[PDB]
C-alpha cells in the first residue's frame, strides 16, 4: 500500500503524494494482477482434471509399489513420503497466517496474500490425478477413467515405446524390483542431497530479498537530512518540509518502482515455467510423450508429480536400454 | 625499552547509541584493523636514584586516534598527554585522573617529562597561561581485585577527537591469565564526550615514577621482544560489519579492507 | 469505498483491496525531561568581551530548558538564517548537547561562514563542517565596537601552512615563513605576523562595520537528549495507542514496558528497518517498546453491482477477535465502519471475514480469497457465503487386476482456445 | 511560462519533466513485459497452429481435451481462435482381461 | 486580490511566509503553506519613530 | 567540484547521480526482459535439440 | 560497478552515493544473476550429452 | 572575463538577474539565463547624493 509504505500515517505526506496523480492505483492494479497471476498458474497446472480420484482400499499394482509417492493417512497433512520430504526441504519464509522477527517488522504495509490453493487441496489434487494415472493410464486424460489393470497399462506403456507387452510380461518381477528400487533411492538422494530443490528454495530466497530490500530502502536519505517523516516534520518548517518530504517521497516511489519492476519479470519467468509445468502434466502425467528427453532422460514411461511448496515436482519413469552387445546388421 | 606484537582480533565498539539485536549492521569509522602492528612501551625506572636518569620516553604520534591498552596493579598508569608542539606556541591536553576524579585541561602547557612526583602534581607542566576548558567527574577506570595478580585487568581505550566530543570507549577484562592480548572478541563502550577544539598529533603517557618496580632493561628494537605490559594501537579509516547478539552485544565483527575473503 | 477506489459506478465480481485500518491515538504523550534551570544565553548574547574570530569562545550548554523566543529581544537579529533544523519549532526539540560560538567579523564575510565556504576567515579562522548541524546568528554591532582613533581589539590569521579543518582553533602567535627564507621570531620582511590589525571605524559604511556573530551548533543525533524545549510532560501510558513525543522523536504506536537492555550510553532501538522500536523513558529510564497500531489490509468481497448493494470486508491477516471487532468514531480511518463484526463472521487463515457465514456445502469458487476460501452469491433470500473451495465432483475407480473398462461409442467434442496474438502498437 | 520567471521556472520545468519522463518510462517498462507476454503466447499460438491445424498432434491435452483430431483456426481481433476438435471416448462398459 | 497591510519588528519582518511558527506567523498573522502571492516589505523607521 | 561550493555543489552533484542512477536503471531493466527473452529462446533451442 | 560508473573517483560524491542505501548491491545481483544464467542457458543448450 | 559596472536603484538591485523582467532588466541591461558570472552590488549612497 503506498500511503503506508510511503508517508506512515502522515497526513501532510498523504496529501502531497496525493498530487502526484493515479501513480500507485496503477500499482496497486500491477500487484493483484501478479497475485491473481500466481492463483491461475497454480490451479492451471494442478487443475487439470474435473473429478477427484481415489486410489483403492487395497494396494496391488503388479509387484509395484507406490507407497512412497501414494498419500498415507498417518502424516495428518495427508502427504506422500516424499511430498511432504519436499515441504521439509523447502524452509518456507512467510504464508500470510495471521502473525499479528523479519516478517514481523514489516508494518510497512508489505503483506504476503497467502495462496488460493492450499498445500491440503493441492496434495489432494495430485493424489487424485495419481489415482488416475495408476489405474486408468492416460484413459483418464481423455474422457472417463477406464479402470485397467497396472501390468496392462505398463505392457501398453512398453508398446508405446517399440518393446512390445512381451518383455514387461517376461520380466514384470525384475520391472518392479527396480521401480521399487528407484522409488526408495530417489527420497533417499533428495535427502542427502546438498541442495536439489534449488528451483524452489531460490523462489522463495528471491521474493524474500526483494522484500528485505524494500525495507533496508526506508533510511536512505536520497539528498534529505534525515530519512525520518516524523523527525523532519517535528524539526523543520511545511514549506522547506514540503520539498525535502516531497524529495525523500520520490526517491521512495522509484525504490517501490524497481521492486514492482522486478517482480513483473519476475512473474512472467514463473509464468513461462508454470506453462511449462502444465504441458509437461499434461503429456508425461497423462500419458506417454513420444518427445525424446523431455519427460525426463531416455525412452519415457509415465511421471507421478508431487506437491511441492511454490512448485511442482516430477517423478519421470523411464526406459533406459542399460547393457548393450554388438551385432551383425544387413 | 619497546617490542612489536600482533593485535589480532580487537578493538572495536560501538560507533553508535541504537540498540540492535541479530543485525548484521555495518558502518566505517576510525577502527583498529585486525590483526596489525600493536607496539609495546616500558618506562624503565628502576635505577633512577643512583643517577641514570630515565632517559626512555618517546613522542608518540597520534594520527588517527591511539587505540590504549594496559595491565596495572592499581593506578600505576594514570593519564595522558595530548596537544602539538610541546611549548606555549600551541595547545595541549591533561587528562589525568586521582581517586574518584579526572581533570583534563586545554591549556597551553609547556613540559619536558611526564612525573608528577605522587606515589600531587607538578613536573609535568609549567605553563597555566591561557587555559580553555576545564572538566571534572568520575573516573574512566574502575579497579575490581580478584584478590591476586593472576586475574590480570586488561583496560582497552579507544581515543579520538573527531570534531572535539573526545573518545574514551572502555572495557575491563579481567579473564587474562598472562599471555599479552589473549585470542577472542570483546566490545567496547564510550564514558564521556565533549569537543576541545584543537590540531592533536602527540601523545604521551603518565606513569606512578614515584614507585616503580619490573622494568627491564635491554636494547631491543626493530621487531624485537620485550616485557612492557603497556600497548599502543593506531587507528585508520575502516568499514566494519558488526553482529549484533540476540541479547543486543557484540559476537563478532569482521572488517572490510584486510583480506578478500573479509 | 470500492466504487471510489477504482473510478467506476459499476462493479463486477471479485474482491477488490480499498485501503488499511489504523487505531487512531487516544492522547498525545510527551517526556520532555523534567528540567527547569533555564540556561544562560543572555550571558553568551549579551555581552561586551566578545572574543576575536581567530580565538572564537565555544561556550557548553548543560541540563536545561532552553527557550528559542525569549532570544528575540536579546540581539537585533539583522539576519537569522538556519540550516537543517528550523528556528519556528525549535523549541519542540531535544538536543544531546548545545554549543554556541561567539566572534566578530567583517560585514562582505558575515555570510562568509557557513558549512564548505572558502575564502580568508571561512577557511583559516572558523570552519563550518559541510554535516554541520545547527544554525548562525548574526547582527551589526557598528554602534558598540567602532573606535574613533582604532578598534584594535580584535585579530584574525592570513596565513596559514595549509587549510583548515572544521570546528577547531590554531590560536598560535608564530611566525610565517613564507618561503624558503628562515626567520626566527623576527617578523621582518618575508616573514609576515599571521594576526593583523582589524580596526574598526564608525565612518565605514555597510559591509565594513563589524558584524557580532554567535553560531549554535546542534547534534540532534539521536541520543541521551538533556537540552530541551518548553514542552509539558504528561504521564505514561501502556498498552494503548498514542502519539508520543519522546525527546523530540514523535510517532504513532503502542508502547510497552520492553525487556531490552539499552547500555547506560544508549537512549534509542533499531531494528532492520531503521526505524525506532524501542525507547528508553528520560524521566523514568524504564525501556519502552514501540510497535505500530494494529493495523492491516481492507479487501471488499462484493458480487456484481447489478446483482445486489451488499458486500463483504475481509480484513488481510488479522484475527477478528481484537481490532476488527474494535471500532469507535474516529478511531479507525475506515469510516464506513457501520459493518456490525458481529453478524456473519468468518475466521479465514487470510485475515476473518466480515459479512458472510461459512456454508458446510462445497461448490466452485467464484470470487477468491485466500487459503481455500472463496466467497459466492448464494439463495438461500440472498447473502454472500463463504465457504471452503470445491476441488473437483468426488470420484473412484473400480481397480481390478483382472478387469477392464472400454468405450463403445465415442463424443466429437469442439472446444476453444483463445490466444492473443498481437497487442495495439503504439508510438510516443 | 506565464506566471514565474525563467531563473525559478527551469527548475520547476525541471521537476515536471523528470516526473513525466518517469512516468512514461514506467508505462514503456510495462509495454515490453506485456509485449514479451504477447510474443510467448504468440508462440504458443504458432506452435499450435503448426502441430494441431496442420497435421494430427500425438501430445495430449494439447490440442483441446481429449485425443485430438483436427482444429480450424478463425481470425479474432488481436489474436486467434482455434476450434479443436477431439475424439472423447465417451460411454464406456467394463470388461475382464489378460 | 486582496492586500493586507500591518507593521512589524525587522527580527520578525521574514517570520510572516506559509508555514512559519513563533510570535506573530502563529498568534498574529498566519499565511497558509498553499498561499499564492507574495509580501512587500519595507522600514519605516522615519515615520514610525 | 572545482567551480562550486559543497553546500551547492552536494544538491548538484545529487540531481545529476539521481539522474545517472535511473539512466542505469533503465539499462538494468531493460538488460533483465532482453535476458528474459533469450532464456525463452535458449529453452526453445534446448528443446529442439 | 555503481561506484565508478556514478561518481569516478571522488571521494565526496562516493559518500553522497553511499546514504542511497542497498540501491546498487541490488544492481549487481542483478547483472551476476544475468550472466550466470546466460552460463546456465548455453550449458543447458548444448550440454545435453 | 568581463566585467560590467553601472548605478541603479535600491530597489530594483536584485533586478539585474538573468531572466528577470521589469525597467531595467528588461529595456536597459538584460542577463541571459546561461549567464555564467556573477554580479557585485553594494551602496554608494555616501558619493553619489
Ligand atoms: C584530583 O586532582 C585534582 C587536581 O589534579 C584535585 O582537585 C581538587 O578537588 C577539590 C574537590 O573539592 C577542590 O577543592 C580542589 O580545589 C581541587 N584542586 C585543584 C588544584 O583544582 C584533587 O586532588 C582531585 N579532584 C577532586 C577530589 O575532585
Ligand atoms: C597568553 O597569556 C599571556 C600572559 O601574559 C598574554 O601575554 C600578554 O597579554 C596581554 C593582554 O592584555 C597582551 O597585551 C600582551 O601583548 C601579551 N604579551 C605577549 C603575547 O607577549 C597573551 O596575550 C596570551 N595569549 C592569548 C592568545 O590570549
Ligand atoms: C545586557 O545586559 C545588561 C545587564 O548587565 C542590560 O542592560 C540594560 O539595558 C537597557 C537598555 O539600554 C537599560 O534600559 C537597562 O537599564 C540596562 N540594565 C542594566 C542593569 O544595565 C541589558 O539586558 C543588556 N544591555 C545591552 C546594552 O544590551
Ligand atoms: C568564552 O566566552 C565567555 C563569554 O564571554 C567567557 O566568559 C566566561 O565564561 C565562563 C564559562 O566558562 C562563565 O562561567 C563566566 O561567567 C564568563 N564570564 C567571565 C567574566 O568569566 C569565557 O571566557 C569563555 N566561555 C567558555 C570557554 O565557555
Ligand atoms: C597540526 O600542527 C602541526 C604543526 O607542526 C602541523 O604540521 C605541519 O603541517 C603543515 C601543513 O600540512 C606542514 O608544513 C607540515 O605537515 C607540518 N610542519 C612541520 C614543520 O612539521 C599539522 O599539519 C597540523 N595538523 C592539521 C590537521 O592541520
Ligand atoms: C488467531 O486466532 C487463533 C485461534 O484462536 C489463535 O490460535 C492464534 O494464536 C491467533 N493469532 C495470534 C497472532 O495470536
Ligand atoms: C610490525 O613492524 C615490524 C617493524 O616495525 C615489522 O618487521 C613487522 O613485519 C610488522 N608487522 C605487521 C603485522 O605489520
Ligand atoms: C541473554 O538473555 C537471556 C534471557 O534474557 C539470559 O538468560 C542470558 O543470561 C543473557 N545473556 C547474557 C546476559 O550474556
Ligand atoms: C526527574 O527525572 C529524574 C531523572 O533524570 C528522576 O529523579 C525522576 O525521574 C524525576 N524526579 C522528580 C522529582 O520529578
Ligand atoms: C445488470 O443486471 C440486471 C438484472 O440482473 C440487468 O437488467 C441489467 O441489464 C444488467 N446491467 C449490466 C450493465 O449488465
Ligand atoms: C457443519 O458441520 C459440523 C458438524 O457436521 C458443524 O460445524 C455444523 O453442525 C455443520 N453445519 C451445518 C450447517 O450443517
Ligand atoms: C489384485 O490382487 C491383490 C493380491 O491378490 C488383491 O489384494 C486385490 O484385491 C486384487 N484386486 C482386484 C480388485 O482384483
Amino acid at each position: 500500500d503506498c500511503t503506508m509504505y510511503i508517508c506512515g500515517d502522515s497526513t501532510e505526506c498523504s496529501n502531497l503524494l496525493l498530487q502526484y496523480g493515479s501513480f500507485c492505483t496503477q500499482l496497486k492494479r500491477a500487484l493483484t494482477g501478479i497475485a491473481v497471476e500466481q492463483d491461475k498458474n497454480t490451479q492451471e497446472v494442478f487443475a487439470q482434471v474435473k473429478q477427484i480420484y481415489k486410489t483403492p482400499p487395497i494396494k496391488y499394482f503388479g509387484g509395484f509399489n507406490f507407497s512412497q509417492i501414494l498419500p498415507d493417512p498417518s502424516k495428518p497433512s495427508k502427504r506422500s513420503p516424499i511430498e511432504d520430504l519436499l515441504f521439509n526441504k523447502v524452509t518456507l519464509a512467510d504464508a500470510g497466517f495471521i502473525k499479528q522477527l523479519i516478517c514481523a517488522q514489516k508494518f510497512n504495509g508489505l503483506t504476503v496474500l497467502p495462496p488460493l490453493l492450499t498445500d491440503e487441496m493441492i496434495a489432494q489434487y495430485t493424489s487424485a490425478l495419481l489415482a488416475g494415472t495408476i489405474t486408468s493410464g492416460w484413459t483418464f486424460g481423455a474422457g472417463p477413467a477406464l479402470q485397467i489393470p497396472f501390468p496392462m497399462q505398463m505392457a501398453y506403456r512398453f508398446n508405446g515405446i517399440g518393446v512390445t507387452q512381451n518383455v514387461l510380461y517376461e520380466n514384470q518381477k525384475l520391472i518392479a524390483n527396480q521401480f521399487n528400487s528407484a522409488i526408495g533411492k530417489i527420497q533417499d538422494s533428495l535427502s542427502s542431497t546438498p541442495s536439489a530443490l534449488g528451483k524452489l528454495q531460490d523462489v522463495v530466497n528471491h521474493n524474500a530479498q526483494a522484500l528485505n530490500t524494500l525495507v533496508k530502502q526506508l533510511s536512505s536519505k536520497f539528498g534529505a537530512i534525515s530519512s525520518v517523516l516524523n523527525d523532519i516534520l517535528s524539526r523543520l518548517d511545511p514549506p522547506e518540509a514540503e520539498v525535502q518530504i516531497d524529495r525523500l517521497i520520490t526517491g521512495r516511489l522509484q525504490s517501490l518502482q524497481t521492486y514492482v519492476t522486478q517482480q513483473l519479470i519476475r512473474a512472467a519467468e514463473i509464468r513461462a515455467s508454470a506453462n511449462l509445468a502444465a504441458t509437461k502434466m499434461s503429456e508425461c502425467v497423462l500419458g506417454q510423450s513420444k518427445r525424446v528427453d523431455f519427460c525426463g532422460k531416455g525412452y519415457h514411461l509415465m511421471s507421478f508429480p508431487q506437491s511441492a511448496p511454490h512448485g511442482v515436482v516430477f517423478l519421470h519413469v523411464t526406459y533406459v536400454p542399460a547393457q548393450e552387445k554388438n551385432f551383425t546388421t544387413a | 625499552t619497546q617490542s612489536y606484537t600482533n593485535s589480532f582480533t580487537r578493538g572495536v565498539y560501538y560507533p553508535d547509541k541504537v540498540f540492535r539485536s541479530s543485525v548484521l549492521h555495518s558502518t566505517q569509522d576510525l577502527f583498529l584493523p585486525f590483526f596489525s602492528n600493536v607496539t609495546w612501551f616500558h618506562a624503565i625506572h628502576v635505577s633512577g636514584t643512583n643517577g641514570t636518569k630515565r632517559f626512555d620516553n618517546p613522542v608518540l604520534p597520534f594520527n588517527d586516534g591511539v587505540y590504549f591498552a594496559s595491565t596495572e596493579k592499581s593506578n600505576i598508569i594514570r593519564g595522558w598527554i595530548f596537544g602539538t608542539t610541546l611549548d606555549s606556541k600551541t595547545q595541549s591536553l591533561l587528562i589525568v585522573n586521582n581517586a574518584t576524579n579526572v581533570v583534563i585541561k586545554v591549556c597551553e602547557f609547556q613540559f619536558c617529562n611526564d612525573p608528577f612526583l605522587d606515589v600531587s602534581e607538578l613536573r609535568v607542566y609549567s605553563s597555566a597561561n591561557n587555559c580553555t576548558f576545564e572538566y571534572v567527574s568520575q573516573p574512566f577506570l574502575m579497579d575490581l581485585e580478584g584478590k591476586q595478580g593472576n586475574f590480570k585487568n586488561l583496560r582497552e581505550f579507544v581515543f579520538k577527537n573527531i570534531d572535539g566530543y573526545f573518545k574514551i570507549y572502555s572495557k575491563h577484562t579481567p579473564v587474562n591469565l598472562g599471555r599479552d592480548l589473549p585470542q577472542g572478541f570483546s566490545a567496547l563502550e564510550p564514558l564521556v564526550d565533549l569537543p576541545i577544539g584543537i590540531n592533536i598529533t602527540r601523545f604521551q603517557t603518565l606513569l606512578a615514577l614515584h614507585r616503580s618496580y619490573l622494568t627491564p632493561g635491554d636494547s631491543s628494537s626493530s621487531w624485537t621482544a620485550g616485557a612492557a605490559a603497556y600497548y599502543v594501537g593506531y587507528l585508520q579509516p575502516r568499514t566494519f560489519l558488526l553482529k549484533y547478539n540476540e541479547n543486543g552485544t557484540i559476537t563478532d565483527a569482521v572488517d572490510c579492507a584486510l583480506d578478500p575473503l573479509s | 469505498e470500492t466504487k471510489c477506489t477504482l473510478k467506476s459506478f459499476t462493479v463486477e465480481k471479485g474482491i477488490y483491496q480499498t485501503s488499511n485500518f489504523r487505531v487512531q491515538p487516544t492522547e498525545s504523550i510527551v517526556r520532555f525531561p523534567n528540567i527547569t534551570n533555564l540556561c544562560p544565553f543572555h550571558e553568551v548574547f549579551n555581552a561586551t568581551r566578545f572574543a576575536s574570530v581567530y580565538a572564537w569562545n565555544r561556550t557548553r550548554i548543560s541540563n536545561c530548558v532552553a527557550d528559542y523566543s525569549v532570544l528575540y529581544n536579546f540581539a537585533p537579529f539583522f539576519a537569522f538564517k538556519c540550516y537543517g533544523v528550523s528556528p519556528t519549532k525549535l523549541n519542540d526539540l531535544c538536543f544531546t548537547n548545545v554549543y554556541a560560538d561567539s566572534f566578530v567579523i567583517r560585514g562582505n564575510e558575515v555570510s562568509q561562514i557557513a558549512p564548505g565556504q572558502t575564502g580568508n576567515i571561512a577557511d583559516y579562522n572558523y570552519k563550518l563542517p559541510d554535516d554541520f548541524t545547527g544554525c548562525v546568528i548574526a547582527w551589526n554591532s557598528n554602534k558598540l565596537d567602532s573606535k574613533v582613533s582604532g578598534n584594535y581589539n580584535y585579530l584574525y590569521r592570513l596565513f596559514r601552512k595549509s587549510k583548515l579543518k572544521p570546528f577547531e582553533r590554531d590560536i598560535s602567535t608564530e611566525i610565517y615563513q613564507a618561503g624558503n627564507k628562515p626567520c626566527n621570531g623576527v617578523a621582518g620582511f618575508n616573514c609576515y605576523f599571521p594576526l593583523q590589525s582589524y580596526g574598526f571605524r564608525p565612518t565605514y559604511g555597510v559591509g565594513h562595520q563589524p558584524y557580532r556573530v554567535v553560531v549554535l551548533s546542534f547534534e540532534l543525533l539521536h541520543a541521551p537528549a538533556t537540552v530541551c524545549g518548553p514542552k509539558k510532560s504528561t504521564n505514561l501510558v501502556k498498552n494503548k495507542c498514542v502519539n508520543f513525543n519522546f525527546n523530540g522523536l514523535t510517532g504513532t504506536g503502542v508502547l510497552t514496558e520492553s525487556n531490552k537492555k539499552f547500555l547506560p550510553f544508549q537512549q534509542f532501538g533499531r531494528d532492520i528497518a531503521d526505524t525506532t522500536d524501542a525507547v528508553r523513558d528520560p524521566q523514568t529510564l524504564e525501556i519502552l517498546d514501540i510497535t505500530p497500531c494494529s493495523f492491516g489490509g481492507v479487501s471488499v468481497i462484493t458480487p456484481g453491482t447489478n446483482t445486489s448493494n451488499q458486500v463483504a470486508v475481509l480484513y488481510q491477516d488479522v484475527n477478528c477477535t481484537e481490532v476488527p471487532v474494535a471500532i469507535h468514531a474516529d478511531q479507525l480511518t475506515p469510516t464506513w465502519r457501520v459493518y456490525s463484526t458481529g453478524s456473519n463472521v468468518f475466521q479465514t487463515r487470510a485475515g476473518c471475514l466480515i459479512g458472510a457465514e461459512y456454508v458446510n456445502n462445497s461448490y466452485e469458487c467464484d470470487i477468491p480469497i485466500g487459503a481455500g476460501i472463496c466467497a459466492s452469491y448464494q439463495t438461500q433470500s440472498q447473502s454472500i457465503i463463504a465457504y471452503t473451495m470445491s476441488l473437483g465432483a468426488e470420484n473412484s475407480v473400480a481397480y481390478s487386476n483382472n478387469s477392464i473398462a472400454i468405450p463403445t461409442n465415442f463424443t466429437i467434442s469442439v472446444t476453444t482456445e483463445i490466444l492473443p496474438v498481437s497487442m495495439t502498437k503504439t508510438s510516443v
